[PDB]
RNA sequence: AUACAGUGAAACUGCGAAGGCUCAUUAAAUCAGUUAUCGUUUAUUUGAUAGUUCCAUGGUAUAACUGUGGUAAUUCUAGAGCUAAUACAUGCUAAUCUCGACCCUUUGGAAGAGAUGUAUUUAUUAGAUCAAUGUCUUCGGACUCUUUGAUGAAAUAACUUUUCGAAUCGCAUGGCCUUGUGCUGGCGAUGGUUCAUUCAAAUUUCUGCCCUAUCAACUUUCGAUGGUAGGAUAGUGGCCUACCAUGGUUUCAACGGGUAACGGGGAAUAAGGGUUCGAUUCCGGAGAGGGAGCCUGAGAAACG
C-alpha cells in the first residue's frame, strides 16, 4: 500500500501512513512518521514519534510544526535541536528519497521553483513554490521554472537562478525522475516533451517536461551540497 | 473591564503601526527593483 | 419538428379515465333546437 | 448612517426649488449668525461649533452635488458660507501651534473652499450675486497671503477659483475691482511653475477677451495689463512644453499678434520663440505649426528686423520649405513667411517661390529654367526649394537634374561655405539613395555623377536602364576598385535600392554579389570603412529578419567573406557581440519554416568563426547545431544540410575534419540512422577532394565503414523487406576514396 | 430542472444501451425561476459550502446604465416586447438577462437637467424618449443566478440594432 | 455581418493575443468580424496541446472536422495499420478551408458537445 | 508519447534468473569463503525438521538482521503464516534432503533459456560480435 | 470562605459511531494512467493578507427549576410562576499619507494643495518612447536607421435591505510623573477579510489483450449535427428551451452479437525452480419494504 520514493521495507505493517495536506502534494512528501521511525530510526513505533513531536525536536523549515504525517517534501531542511542535526533531502538516480546531511549555513535557506507570476491584486507581483511560499516583490524577469533562495528567517527572496540555456537542472518527474548533469541538449517543443536534456557518464540522453524538472545552480557551481558515493 | 479597554486600544495602534508601516516599508523595496531594473 | 407533435400512442394514459354513456344532460335534438341560430 | 445619508441624498431632490430651498435655509440656520457676523467678522467659535460648521460646509457640498444645477441657493446661505470660511480663517489664523484642531479646521476650510467652488460648479451663470464685492473682499481679506500658495500640480482651490472667477461673463467684476490676474501673474510666473501652469494661461487667454469685450476701461487697462503678461511670460510656455498641448501657445500668440503690437524686440521675442515652436519639438501638428508660422509672419509683418530675424526668418523658411507639408497649405504660409521676411535672399525666396507655387501649373518647369539662367545668389532656400522638388515630388525631373548642376557649377565657382554645401547636398542624397523612391533615387543618382564630374562612365552607366551588362560592367568596376565609407555605403545603398525585395526580376544573386563585392572592397579600407562595413552587415542582419530572408541568408554569408579574410590577415577585435550573433544565428538554426536559410546561416557563423582559440571551442558545438536539424528525419532539409556541411568542409581546412566527422557521429547514434547518415560523409569526403596527403585520425570514418558494410548492415541490405531509402546506394566505397590521397 | 450529464443523450457517433445510473447530486437542475414584476422577493438558496445564491423572482429597482457617460442609476421596469431565446417569455413578460425592457427615464432626466442645466448632441429617436419618458433598456445582470437587475440603455446604433428586429 | 438578435458584438474593435507561437491576421485584430470563440480575439484562453492534421468536410459553418492519420508501432500482426481521427472545429477568419488543408489546433474550453480545439494555423 | 514513472523497470529483481545450479557454481568457483554455521546450531527441532537450507538460513540471517535492526519482533500473522510456514516446511521436507534441496532436478524450468544467452549483449551482428570479442 | 469555591444521579454542551450485506449480468462508456480547468467547488494543511464620526457600557424573552395537571402510553404532554449568556438582537469608539514657494546649511522642513477600504453585480481605458562604446566629428551636437537596454503595446459613475475597524487569552510591573490605575507599555498564541497552496470531487485531452461484415449502415423515434441567445450550473457544455442550417460516424472497421465479463483486464505483491495454482483493488449499478417529493452538510440525491 506504499509508494516507491519512501524506501519502505515490505517487512513493517499493513497500513501505510497516508500523509495529511501540507505544503506539498501526496505524491512528491514524505510524513515524519516515514522520516524518522524506520529510516534514520530515532524512534521505534508511532507511540514514540508523537512522543519526541510533543516534545518538540523538529524544527522543519525553520518552524516546529509538530505533527506526525506532515508532507516534507523536496529539500525542505529537516533540523533536529539534538545533535544539530540538519538534513537536506532530495532524490536519488533510482526514486527514493536521499537524506543528505549538510551544515548550518546551508539548513539557514533552501530553493524554491517559481510556478507563476501574478498581478493579483492591488499592484503586487507575486510568486509561489513547490511549498507554497507566496512571498512579495521579485524583479519583473522571474519566468517560470526559475529558482528563488527563500530566506528561512524571515520569508524574502535573497538570491535568484535564472531558468536558460546552460544552468545546472534537477528533474523531478516521470521516468527521468532524480537526474543530474542538465547537458547534452535544449528542446523546447510547444505542449509536450519540452526541457533540458541531461547527461550520463557515457553523456546519454533524457526526456522529461517543463514543470517535472527545476534548477539548482550552474555548471560545477550549485550553492547546494549534494551526497556522493 | 476598563484594562482590558486599555489593553484592546493598544493592540490595535501597535497593529496598526506594524502593519500599515511594513506594507509600505516592503513596496520601497519594490520601488528599488522598479529604479533598478 | 423532431418532439415537435408526436402523434403517437402512449402508455399510461390510454385507460386512464373512463367514459359516460348519457353524458350530456340535453338532447342532441335539443343541441339543433338550440343553437339553429 | 453614511451609506443611509447618500441615499437621502439621492433621494433628496424630489420636491421643487421652493422645498429644496427651504431645506438649505434650514441648514443655513443652524449657526449662521447674521446677526453677528454678517457686518465684517464673527463674535466667537467653538471646536463642537465649527465641527457644525464643517459639517454645514459637508452638507452645502452635498446639496449642490445632489442639485448640481440650480442647488436651491439663497442668500442667507451665501451669508453662512461666508461666515463660516472667516471662522475658519479667523480660527486657523489665531489659534497657537497645536495643530490638532488647527489641521481639523484647516481641512474643514479647505473643504469649504471646496464646497464654494461647487456653488460655481453648478449655477455659475444663473444668478451673478450683484453684492458679490462683499464675499469678494472678505475672501480677499483672508487670502491676501495666498500669492504663490496656488502654483503647484495640484494646488486648485484658490487656482480653481481664479479660474472660475476668470471664466464668466460678468462675475469678473470682483477680478477688475482691485486684483485676481496680479496675484495669478505672481503665481504664474513663479519659477517652479508645474502642468497647471498652462492650465493658467489658457485661463488668462480666455478671461483676455471678457476684459476686452468690457466697457470699462479699468478692464481695458486690465486686458492691456494680461497682453504684458504674455510678454513677461515668456520663458512658461516655453520650459512648459513637455506635451502636446501647444496649440495653447500657438492659439495665445496668435491673439496676441492680433491684439498687441506693443515693442520691436517684443516682436523679435516671438518671432524667435515660434520658430523655437518648429526647431524645439518635433510632434506639432499641421494646424499647430502653421498657426505658429502664421503667428511668426504677423509679428514679423508688424516689427520685424532687418539682418537678425532676417536670417531668423530665412531659417524658417528653409526649413519650412523643405517640409511643405498639408497639401500646400504649409507651402502658402512658407511662402508668405519667405515675401514678408523682408532681404534680398527673401525676394528672389519670394520671387522663385512664386514662380513655381501658382496652384499645379507649368510655372515650375518654367521658374526652375528661369532661375537656372538667372542664379541668384541667395542659394539656400533655392537649394531647398529645389532639393524638395528633386526629392519624391514627380515633376521637374531634368529641371532638377539641372538644378543639382547648377548648385555644383555654383560649389565649383565659389573655390569653402559652398562645399560645406555640396557636404549638405551629399547628406540630403545620401537619405535619397537610402529610400524607396524612383524619380528622386535617378536625381540622386544623377546628382552622384555631377559631384563626380572611368568612374563618370560606371556611374552613368549604373543609372542607364539596361541593367544586364550595365550590372556586368558594374561588376567590373567594382573588380577594378578592389583591385570609402559613406561613398561606397551611398553606392552599395544604391545597387541594394535598385536590387531591394525586387522578386520580378533575375540575376538576383549577380546583384546580391555586386552588393557583398562593393562591401568587400570597402571592408578592405580597414582604417576608414571597417565601421561602415560593420554597419552594413548590421542592416543587412536586422534584413535577415525583417520579413524577408532569402537573398539576405547569402548576404549574410557573403558579408561573412569580410570576416574570413580580417581573420586569415589577423592569423584585437571584439569577440563578445560576434559570439552573441553567432547565438543568435543558432536560435534561427532552430526555426523548420526557415531551413535552408538557417543551413547558410550556420555556414555564415561557420565562416566568420575563424578567432584564435574560439575556433577550437565553438566549431564541433557548431557541426552539432548544423547537424541536429539534418538527422532529423527530412527528405530535403537534410540534403539541403548536407550542401551547407559540403560547403563547410570545403571552407574549413584538415585541421577541423576531425571535428567535424566527431561532432557528426556524436549527433547522428543510433540504429537505422546510422545506415542512413553515412550520406553525410559520404558527400563531405568528396566535398575535401582538395586537401594535401596528411590527414585526421581516420579511426571514425573507418568505424563508419564498418558498422555500415559489415554485419547487421550486411544484413540490412542483403535482405528483402525494406521499403525505400534513396539515401543507400551502399554509399560507403567512397571514403577510402576520400583518404588515399590524404592519410595513407 | 433535471440534470447536466451526456448520459441521457447520445453523442456525435449515435449510440443506445443507456440505462446507466441513478442520477447524482452533482448533476443539479433547479427550477428554472422567471423573474417578472412584483415587490422585490430574493430567494436565497444554498450551493457548495456557504455559497449562498440570489434567485430573484420579483425584481424591480433595476440599475441602468447611461451609455455615452456609464451612469448606472435606478428606476422601474415595464415590459420586455422581445426576446426569441422564447417567443412566449415576451407574451408573459418576465424579466432575464439581455432582454429589452423598456424604463421610466425619470431619473436619467433629473440628471441630465442637473449636469446640463437646460432640457430637451444625443441622438433623436432617443431624445423622443428624452421627451416622453420610456426609453429601451437591456438587461445585462443574471436575477437567476446573482439576483440583480442591472442594464445598459439603448443610445443609437444600439437602438436602431433593436428597433429594425422588432 | 448581423443575422440575428441581442447585440453581437465583442464582451470585453477589441483584440487580444494567445501568444506561444501563433499568430493573428490582421482583420482578426482590426476588423469587422466578432471573434466571439476565435482565439484571437475571442473569450477564451489557449491552454494544453496541439494537434494536426487534413480535414474532411466543412461543411456546416462553425464545424472543421479534421482527419489525423499518425503512425502506430503494431507489435500484434506486425504491420502498420493507418489510423485515422475526427475532430470539429470553430471557424477562424484567417483560410477558408477547403479538401486537403493540414492545419492545426490548440485545446480549450468545450464550446459545443465535442470541441475543444479551435483552429490557429493554416500552411 | 510519453514517459511514465515505472518502478517495476528500476526495482531490483534479481530473482527472475537467481537459478541455483548456477549459484551453487560460482559458489565453487568464487574464491572466497562462505560463512557457514558452527555446525550444530543449524539444525532446527533437534532433527524433526530438517537441516536447513541455504535459502533457509539466508532468509534467517535476513530476519534478524531487521530485527536487531529496528528492535521488533515478528509475529504469527495468521493468513501469511498459514500460507508459508506449513507450505514451506511441507516442500522442506519433500525436497530437502540432509541440508541440501533436491527440488530443483524435480522441476522443469529451462536455464539458458532466462538465465543464460544473453539478451542485451545478444551481438546480432558480425562486426558486433566481432568487436565484442576484439 | 454569609454573592462562586470538592463528590456529583438527570438536563444543555464539545465530539463518538469516520464506512457494513444481498440482488439483476456493463466490452477502454465499468476501470487504470494521463492532458487541462485565467472551464470550477473546497472544511481542514501550509505561505501570505484591513484606514468615511454636527445639537465608564445597551433590551425583554425563554430554559433548567418550582408548582397544578391530563393520558393505557412513549425522548407524548399542556397551563401558571421565576431566572442567566461569547443564546437573541439594538448599539459608547486618536489624528497619520504624498507633492514640497520658502529653507540654512545641517538638529532642515514650516506654509499651501491633494488623502484616505472590503463583500456583491454594471462601462471607458492606464493597462510610442529615451541611455551610449558609434552614423559626421566641425574632438561641440538634431541623434535612433544601424551597435546594444528600458516603462511599455485597477484609475473611476452606481446598486446591495453589506460584513468588519477584537467585549479571546497567555508571558512579562517593566518604562515613565500630565500627581493618580494620568499614559500602562513590550512580545506571543486564538481571532478576523482575502489570495495562493494542499486535500478531495466534477468535467475534459489522449492511451490500454476475445472472436466478430451472417452486424454495412447508424444517427434525426430523451437534439440527431452545429450556430445565436437565455435558463440552470460549482462552473465549460444542445445540459434544457426559442429560432435557424441538414448535418455527423463508417470497409483506415460505424453501429450491433456472448460467455470458462463466480472470470477478465498489470489491479498489484512478488516468492532462490510452482512456469498461465502461486498477492490483492474492481465483476455492472443499485437497495435499506415499494416507486415519488423534500431536508441537512467542506463532501450525500445519507445505512443514522
Amino acid at each position: 500500500a506504499a509508494p516507491h520514493h519512501w524506501l519502505l521495507d515490505k517487512l513493517s505493517g499493513c497500513y501505510a501512513p497516508r500523509p495529511s495536506a501540507g505544503p506539498h502534494k501526496l505524491r512528491e512528501s514524505l510524513p515524519l512518521i516515514v522520516f524518522l521511525r524506520n529510516r534514520l530510526k530515532y524512534a521505534l513505533n508511532g507511540r514514540e514519534v508523537k512522543a519526541i513531536l510533543m516534545q518538540r525536536h523538529v524544527k522543519v523549515d525553520g518552524k516546529v510544526r509538530t505533527d506526525t504525517t506532515y508532507p516534507a517534501g523536496f529539500m525542505d531542511v529537516i533540523t533536529l535541536d539534538a545533535t544539530n542535526e540538519n538534513f537536506r533531502l532530495v532524490y536519488d538516480v533510482k526514486g527514493r528519497f536521499a537524506v543528505h546531511r549538510i551544515t548550518d549555513e546551508e539548513a539557514s535557506y533552501k530553493l524554491g521553483k517559481v510556478k507563476k507570476v501574478q498581478l493579483g491584486k492591488k499592484g503586487v507581483p507575486y510568486v509561489v513554490t513547490h511549498d507554497g511560499r507566496t512571498i512579495r516583490y521579485p524583479d519583473p524577469n522571474i519566468k517560470v521554472n526559475d529558482t528563488v533562495k527563500i530566506d528561512l528567517a524571515s520569508g524574502k527572496i535573497t538570491d535568484f537562478i535564472k531558468f536558460d540555456a546552460g544552468k545546472l537542472v534537477y528533474v523531478t518527474g516521470g521516468r527521468n525522475l532524480g537526474r543530474i548533469g542538465t547537458i547534452v541538449h535544449k528542446e523546447r517543443h510547444d505542449g509536450g516533451f519540452d526541457l533540458v536534456h541531461i547527461k550520463d557518464s557515457l553523456d546519454n540522453t533524457f526526456v522529461t517536461r517543463l514543470n517535472n524538472v527545476f534548477v539548482i545552480g550552474e555548471q560545477g557551481k550549485p550553492y547546494i551540497s549534494l551526497p556522493k558515493g | 473591564r476598563l484594562q482590558r479597554k486599555r489593553h484592546q486600544r493598544a493592540l490595535k495602534v501597535r497593529n496598526a503601526q506594524a502593519q500599515r508601516e511594513a506594507a509600505a516599508e516592503y513596496a520601497q523595496l519594490l520601488a528599488k527593483r522598479l529604479s533598478e531594473r | 419538428k423532431g418532439r415537435k407533435l408526436n402523434y403517437s400512442v402512449q402508455d399510461p394514459i390510454a385507460n386512464y379515465e373512463a367514459p359516460i354513456t348519457s353524458g350530456y344532460k340535453w338532447s342532441d335534438d335539443q343541441i339543433d333546437e338550440f343553437f339553429a341560430g | 448612517n453614511g451609506s443611509q445619508s447618500i441615499k437621502a441624498e439621492d433621494e433628496k431632490v424630489v420636491m421643487p426649488y421652493v422645498l429644496r430651498i427651504f431645506f438649505g435655509r434650514a441648514q443655513v440656520p443652524p449657526t449662521s449668525g447674521q446677526k453677528r457676523s454678517r457686518k465684517i467678522a464673527v463674535i466667537s467659535v467653538l471646536p463642537n461649533f465649527k465641527k457644525p460648521y464643517i459639517n454645514d460646509f459637508l452638507s452645502l457640498a452635498s446639496e449642490r452635488l445632489d442639485y448640481n444645477y440650480f442647488f436651491g441657493n439663497s442668500h442667507q446661505i451665501n451669508s453662512s458660507k461666508a461666515t463660516l470660511k472667516t471662522i475658519r480663517r479667523m480660527t486657523g489664523f489665531v489659534n497657537i501651534v497645536n495643530s490638532t484642531l488647527s489641521v481639523l479646521r484647516t481641512n474643514f476650510p479647505l473643504h469649504t473652499n471646496s464646497v464654494l467652488q461647487p456653488l460655481i460648479y453648478s449655477i455659475a451663470m444663473a444668478y451673478y450675486v450683484l453684492d458679490t464685492e462683499s464675499t469678494e473682499e472678505v475672501h480677499l481679506r483672508k487670502m491676501a497671503s495666498n500669492l504663490r500658495q496656488q502654483g503647484l500640480k495640484c494646488l486648485s482651490s484658490v487656482f480653481e477659483f481664479v479660474g472660475n472667477t476668470f471664466d464668466w461673463s460678468t462675475s469678473m467684476e470682483d477680478i477688475y475691482a482691485v486684483v485676481v490676474k496680479p496675484r495669478i501673474s505672481h503665481f504664474s510666473d513663479e519659477n517652479l511653475q508645474q502642468p497647471s501652469s498652462l492650465l493658467r494661461l489658457f485661463l488668462y487667454w480666455a478671461h483676455n477677451p471678457s476684459l476686452y469685450q468690457f466697457l470699462y476701461y479699468d478692464e481695458f487697462a486690465t486686458a492691456t495689463a494680461l497682453m504684458d503678461t504674455i510678454s513677461n511670460q515668456h520663458v512658461k510656455e516655453a520650459v512648459i512644453g513637455p506635451i502636446i498641448e501647444a496649440a495653447d501657445s500657438i492659439i495665445r500668440n496668435p491673439v496676441n499678434d492680433d491684439h498687441y503690437v506693443d515693442l520691436v524686440t517684443l516682436i523679435c521675442t516671438s518671432c524667435l520663440k515660434i520658430l523655437p515652436s518648429l526647431y524645439v519639438k518635433l510632434s506639432d501638428s499641421n494646424s499647430i505649426s502653421t498657426f505658429l508660422n502664421l503667428l511668426v509672419s504677423i509679428t514679423e509683418m508688424g516689427f520685424i528686423q532687418d539682418d537678425h530675424v532676417r536670417s531668423r526668418l530665412i531659417s524658417s523658411l528653409i526649413s519650412i520649405l523643405k517640409g511643405k507639408l498639408k497639401k500646400l497649405q504649409e507651402n502658402d504660409t512658407q511662402k508668405i513667411l519667405k515675401i514678408l521676411k523682408l532681404i534680398v535672399f527673401n525676394y528672389n525666396c519670394s520671387w522663385s517661390d512664386i514662380e513655381e507655387l501658382y496652384t499645379t501649373i507649368s510655372s515650375l518647369f518654367k521658374t526652375f529654367d528661369e532661375r537656372n539662367l538667372r542664379v541668384s545668389l541667395t542659394e539656400l532656400f533655392i537649394e531647398l526649394g529645389r532639393k524638395v522638388p528633386e526629392l519624391e515630388s514627380i515633376s521637374k525631373l531634368v529641371a532638377d537634374l539641372n538644378s543639382y548642376s547648377s548648385s555644383r557649377m555654383h560649389e565649383y565657382d565659389f573655390p569653402d561655405f559652398i562645399n560645406e554645401k555640396p557636404n549638405l547636398n551629399e547628406a540630403s542624397k545620401s537619405i535619397s539613395m537610402l529610400k524607396d523612391i524612383l524619380l528622386p533615387n535617378i536625381r540622386i543618382g544623377l546628382r552622384d555623377s555631377l559631384e563626380e564630374v572611368v568612374l563618370s562612365y560606371m556611374v552613368k552607366n549604373t543609372k542607364y536602364f539596361t541593367d544586364f551588362e550595365d550590372m556586368a560592367i558594374l561588376l567590373y568596376n567594382g573588380d577594378e576598385e578592389a583591385d570609402r565609407r559613406q561613398r561606397a555605403i551611398k553606392r552599395l545603398g544604391e545597387h541594394a535600392h535598385q536590387l531591394k525585395d525586387n522578386s520580378i526580376s533575375h540575376y538576383l544573386i549577380p546583384m546580391i554579389e555586386h552588393y557583398v563585392f562593393s562591401d568587400d572592397e570597402r571592408y578592405r579600407n580597414i582604417g576608414n570603412e571597417t565601421q561602415i562595413a560593420i554597419g552594413g552587415l548590421a542592416q543587412h542582419m536586422s534584413w535577415n529578419q525583417y520579413k524577408a530572408l532569402l537573398r539576405r541568408y547569402i548576404s549574410m554569408l557573403k558579408t561573412k567573406p569580410n570576416q574570413m579574410k580580417q581573420a586569415v590577415q589577423l592569423i584585437t577585435l571584439r569577440i563578445v557581440r560576434d559570439g552573441a550573433e553567432s547565438k543568435l544565428t543558432l536560435s534561427k538554426f532552430p526555426s523548420e519554416r526557415m531551413p535552408i536559410a538557417e543551413a547558410l546561416v550556420n555556414i555564415v557563423l561557420g565562416l566568420t568563426n575563424d578567432d584564435i582559440t574560439n575556433f577550437l571551442p565553438s566549431i564541433l558545438t557548431n557541426i552539432c547545431q548544423v547537424l541536429r536539424s539534418k538527422s532529423e528525419e527530412l527528405r530535403d532539409a537534410v540534403r539541403v544540410t548536407l550542401g551547407k556541411i559540403s560547403i563547410i568542409l570545403g571552407a574549413e581546412y584538415l585541421v577541423f575534419v576531425i571535428k567535424e566527422l566527431m561532432a557528426t557521429l556524436k549527433r547522428g547514434s543510433q540504429i537505422h540512422v546510422l545506415s542512413y547518415t553515412v550520406h553525410y560523409i559520404l558527400k563531405s569526403m568528396h566535398g575535401v577532394l582538395k586537401h594535401s596527403d596528411l590527414d585526421t585520425s581516420s579511426s571514425m570514418i573507418v568505424k563508419i565503414i564498418m558498422e555500415n558494410i559489415f554485419g547487421f548492415a550486411g544484413e540490412e541490405k542483403d535482405s528483402e523487406n525494406y521499403h525505400t531509402k534513396v539515401k543507400e546506394i551502399k554509399s560507403n566505397k567512397s571514403y577510402d576514396a576520400g583518404e588515399i590521397l590524404a592519410s595513407n | 430542472g433535471i440534470s447536466r450529464d451526456s448520459r441521457h443523450k447520445r453523442s456525435a457517433t449515435g449510440a443506445k444501451r443507456a440505462q446507466f445510473r441513478k442520477k447524482r447530486k452533482f448533476e443539479l437542475g433547479r427550477q428554472p425561476a422567471n423573474t417578472k414584476i412584483g415587490a422585490k422577493r430574493i430567494h436565497s438558496v444554498r450551493t457548495r459550502g456557504g455559497n449562498k445564491k440570489y434567485r430573484a423572482l420579483r425584481i424591480e429597482t433595476g440599475n441602468f446604465s447611461w451609455a455615452s457617460e456609464g451612469i448606472s442609476k435606478k428606476t422601474r421596469i415595464a415590459g420586455v416586447v422581445y426576446h426569441p431565446s422564447n417567443n412566449e417569455l415576451v407574451r408573459t413578460n418576465t424579466l432575464t438577462k439581455a432582454a429589452i425592457v423598456q424604463i421610466d427615464a425619470t431619473p436619467f432626466r433629473q440628471w441630465f437637467e442637473a449636469h446640463y442645466g437646460q432640457t430637451l448632441k444625443i441622438e433623436s429617436s432617443v431624445e423622443s424618449q428624452f421627451s416622453a419618458g420610456r426609453l429601451y433598456a437591456c438587461i445585462s445582470s443574471r436575477p437567476g443566478q446573482s439576483g440583480r437587475c442591472d442594464g445598459y440603455i439603448l443610445e443609437g446604433e444600439e437602438l436602431a440594432f433593436y428597433l429594425r428586429r422588432l | 455581418q448581423s443575422e440575428r438578435a441581442f447585440q453581437k458584438q465583442p464582451h470585453i474593435r477589441w483584440y487580444k493575443n494567445a501568444g506561444l507561437g501563433f499568430k493573428t491576421p490582421k482583420t482578426a485584430i482590426e476588423g469587422s468580424y466578432i471573434d466571439k470563440k476565435c482565439p484571437f480575439t475571442g473569450l477564451v484562453s489557449i491552454r494544453g496541446k496541439i494537434l494536426t492534421g487534413t480535414v474532411v468536410s466543412t461543411k456546416m459553418h462553425r464545424t472543421i472536422v479534421i482527419r489525423r492519420a499518425y503512425l502506430h508501432y503494431i507489435p500484434k500482426y506486425n504491420r502498420y495499420e493507418k489510423r485515422h481521427k475526427n475532430v470539429p472545429v470553430h471557424v477562424s477568419p484567417a483560410f477558408r478551408v477547403q479538401v486537403g488543408d493540414i492545419v492545426t489546433v490548440g485545446q480549450c474550453r468545450p464550446i459545443s458537445k465535442t470541441v475543444r480545439f479551435n483552429v490557429v494555423k493554416v500552411s | 508519447f510519453e514517459d511514465r514513472f515505472d518502478a517495476r523497470e528500476h526495482k531490483d529483481r534479481s530473482n527472475k534468473s537467481r537459478m541455483q545450479a548456477m549459484e551453487e557454481y560460482i559458489r565453487e568457483s568464487s574464491d572466497q569463503p562462505d560463512w557457514s554455521a558452527s555446525i550444530g546450531a543449524d539444525i532446527v527441532n533437534h532433527g524433526r525438521g530438517g537441516i536447513k537450507s541455504l535459502r533457509d538460513t539466508e532468509k534467517e540471517r535476513r530476519v534478524t538482521s531487521f530485527e536487531e535492526d529496528n528492535f521488533t519482533r515478528l509475529n504469527i500473522t495468521n493468513k501469511a503464516e498459514k500460507r508459508k510456514q506449513k507450505q514451506r516446511e511441507r516442500n522442506a521436507r519433500m525436497n530437502v534432503i540432509g541440508g541440501e534441496d533436491f527440488g530443483i532436478f524435480s522441476s522443469k524450468r529451462k536455464l539458458e533459456d532466462s538465465t543464460s544467452r544473453r539478451g542485451a549483449k545478444k551481438t546480432r551482428s558480425a562486426w558486433d560480435r566481432a568487436q565484442r570479442r576484439l
